[PDB]
Parts: C-alpha cells; structure tokens; sequence
C-alpha cells in the first residue's frame, strides 16, 4: 500500500526550529499531487499547516506563514516541514498526508508524531512491575519526559483485556503511565507476561516480565 | 485550531441513529465541499465523506452527509461499538485554505457495569530506588463518572494522587481508571495498611481494597 512515516517523537526547545520528514513508500514523491501536513494540540482538533504541489507551489496556513518550510527530496522519496522559532504553543501530534494522485478522495496519511515544545529535558522511564478466576497484572512506566511512550505485551501476542492508561504529568514535570491486562488466574503458573515499553524520545525499550 | 463550530459530543445506543451537526459561514460551508472523517483514538483521521455526500469505498452506508445553507450534517445509523470516536468536520475558507471544526465524540450508551477494582503495592524494584507508588485499578466499568478515596492507616488522603481513565472500549463500551498514590520510601515504611475505596452506581456500597506494607 502506499504508507507516510513520520520521522520520530520527541522534543524541541523554545525558539529553536522543529525539523520533521515524512518518508514516502509505494509512491513516488515526485509524482504526487500534494504533500503537507497537519497538526494537532493535545486534547484539541487539527489544523492545517501547508501543502506542496507537484508544481512546486507551497501554499502554507497563514498564521504560520513566516515560520513554515515545506520541501521535497526526491532522492529520499521524502518530503519535510521545517516550522522555526517554536514555542509551546506548537506541541502537537503531526501528521503528514498526501493526495497521490488528483482523482483521489482519500489522502494517505501517517501516522502522526508528538512533538513537544519544551525547557525541561529528555529523559527515559523506570519501568516498575503491577505483579498479580481473573488477575489483574501490569507495568508501571515512571519518570519519562516527553511523551509519548508506547506500551505492548507478550511482543504484540496479548491483546484482549489490555488498557493502557494516558499518562499523567506529576508534579516533578515528568510523566507517569500505567498499563494493565486481565488473565485467567490459572495461567500465572504457566504464560510468561511481558510488556514492552518504548520511549523513542530518549531511544529507550524495555521488555519487562511480571511475575506473580 | 477550529474554525466550524461541531458539538462536543453526541451519545446514543447500539444500533440507534446519531447526527452530528458543522456550522460554518456563508464564505466557508456556504460556498465549499464539506467532508468528514473519524478519527478512531491514537490514529490519524479516516475520510467518511466528501463532496458533501459522496463516501469514499470502504465506508458503509451507515454513514452519510448532506449540507444545507451554512451547516452540514454527519448521519451515522446502526450504531456499533466500534464507531466510538472523534469524528470532525472540514471544508474550505474564503481563501481556499482547509479548515476544520472542533470535533465530536461519540460515546455508545450502555447497562450499568461496576468496576472490578485491584491494588498493587509498589514493587520491590521501586522501593529500593527511594520511591513509593501504590496503583488502584478499576476495571471495565460504567457509566464513566467514579470515585477512588485513598486511605492510609485510615487517614483520608487529599492531593497526593492521580489518575486517568481510558477511552471507551472498542468491544464492551466500557471505561477502565488507574490511580497512583505516591509516597516517599521514608512514608510509605512509617504506615501499614493501604487501602483503595470506590464508589460507582454499579455498586450497591463502596468496595474496598486493601493490603499491609510487607504482609
Ligand atoms: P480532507 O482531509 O480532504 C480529503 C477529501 C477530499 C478533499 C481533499 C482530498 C482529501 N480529497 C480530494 C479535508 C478537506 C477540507 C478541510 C479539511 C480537510
Ligand atoms: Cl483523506
């Protein structure tokens, strides 16, 4: 299928300039009618950023005009978004999208990428074990900055009765996040329980076992 | 962010009909397409509708739009738990530029379910890093509206928690809540029993759950 991948979450310093690409596979960059992208601050809805044509025309949101780059690199089969002097106003999930081809109704879009505009530091996670007919059993994803973490378990094999909960912003500054499965009670003897956390902002995985 | 004004939310059970309004100006919907699109938790927005009312293939005839003067209309039929979501509404300004509106989540109704509820001590591997976090877990439960009372050696504690809850489930429509009491290792050592106390409308009186530090 034709897939757009953002380039990785993490964090930016105020004034400094986000820098983000979206790699392009099953489609040719060059050949696309559009590319652009999108932004959405955390607990609101989106908001366009630009687009470039396959002309070469940029058209970009007004409001961010002077601070918003969008090019292209056709060696790469890749296009970018360059938004300067940032500020915490600009923390947002940002997707890429692109109409491949005029006639199109759907866009393809990535899959969206935190970033967060911010002083304080990257740092990575503890990751504490929630040790258990049902059990309840988890991890504990402690002390991380910024978001996002992603949590799964078993290498993606256990997916029923799993929630993972929105992180919390502690006092501190960092975040703390909770994930959580139920499981037959007989099968703590027998089903090894693991839960695989990454925090890509600070290239930090962890693949942490729960013992009862 | 938001230019058309959508509803923050719409509710309705499985298998009834919800509308979902977007009303705009004359230079934005008045003279331009509008589309639609879900935006399941955690993925990029999914176009339901375009042109006003046309579906792209792959969206059911569940979903429908039509568009009348300065607003349009999201009509989704056959509700199913699985359409929980945030739908948002989009179209072009006097410029030619996308705009979108706010977004509406829809939320399936539901029996009353009470949560099933789990404490978890802090681990070993974070007491000896200097911390304490007890976990209280609420599982599967609803409505959404809960209450978690933390008690320690039986004093009520006001300010030293957090939580979060989950999305709607997909399958069930239930919600799940995590609260995390943190204490100081130097606290968590002086005290002995620790205990979670809900209160939910699925419960007939709060439920309980409790352990003794190192028993
Ligand atoms: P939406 O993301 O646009 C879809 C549907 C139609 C219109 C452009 C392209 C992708 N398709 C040809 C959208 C439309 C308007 C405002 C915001 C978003
Ligand atoms: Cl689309």
């Amino acid at each position: 299928q034709v897939q757009l991948q953002e380039s990785g979450p993490g964090l930016v310093k105020p004034s400094e300039t986000l820098s983000l690409t979206c790699a392009v596979s099953g489609y040719s960059i060059s050949s696309g009618y559009y590319w652009g992208w999108i932004r959405q601050p955390p607990g609101k809805g989106l908001e366009w950023i630009g687009s470039i044509y396959h002309s070469g025309s940029t058209y970009y949101n007004p409001s961010l005009k002077s601070r918003v780059t969008i090019s292209v690199d056709t060696s790469k089969n890749q296009f970018s978004l360059k938004l300067s002097s940032v500020t915490a106003a600009d923390t947002a999930v940002y997707y890429c999208a692109g109409l491949t081809q005029s006639s199109h109704n759907d866009a393809n879009w990535g899959q969206g990428t935190l970033t967060t505009v911010s002083s304080a530091s990257t740092k990575g996670p503890s990751v504490f074990p929630l040790a258990p007919g049902t059990a309840a059993l988890g991890c504990l994803v402690k002390d991380y900055f910024p978001e996002p973490v992603t949590v799964s378990w078993n290498s993606g094999a256990l997916t029923s009765g799993v929630h993972t909960f929105p992180a919390v912003l502690q006092s501190s500054g960092l975040y703390s996040l909770s994930s959580v499965v139920t499981v037959p009670s007989s099968s703590l003897g027998t089903q090894t329980y693991i839960c695989n956390v990454n925090h890509k902002p600070s290239n930090t995985k962890v693949d942490k076992k729960v013992e009862p | 962010q938001s230019v058309l004004t959508q509803p923050p939310s719409v509710s309705a059970a499985p298998g009834q009909k919800v509308t979902i309004s977007c009303s705009g100006s004359s230079s934005n919907i008045g003279n331009n397409y509008v589309s639609w699109y879900q935006q399941l938790p955690g993925t990029a927005p999914k176009l339901l509708i375009y042109d006003n009312n046309k579906r792209p293939s792959g969206i059911p005839d569940r979903f429908s739009g039509s568009k009348s003067g300065t607003s349009a209309t999201l009509g989704i039929t056959g509700l199913q738990t699985g359409d929980e979501a945030d739908y948002y509404c989009g179209t072009w300004d006097s410029s030619l530029n996308p705009v979108f509106g706010g977004g509406t989540k829809l939320e399936i109704k539901r029996t009353v379910a009470a949560p099933s509820v789990f404490i978890f001590p802090p681990s070993d591997e974070q007491l000896k890093s200097g911390t304490a976090s007890v976990v209280c877990l609420l599982n599967n439960f609803y409505p959404r509206e809960a209450k978690v009372q933390w008690k320690v050696d039986n004093a009520l504690q006001s300010g030293n928690s957090q939580e979060s809850v989950t999305e709607q489930d997909s399958k069930d429509s239930t919600y799940s809540l995590s609260s995390t009491l943190t204490l100081s290792k130097a606290d968590y050592e002086k005290h002995k029993v620790y205990a979670c106390e809900v209160t939910h409308q699925g419960l007939s009186s709060p439920v309980t759950k409790s352990f003794n530090r190192g028993e």
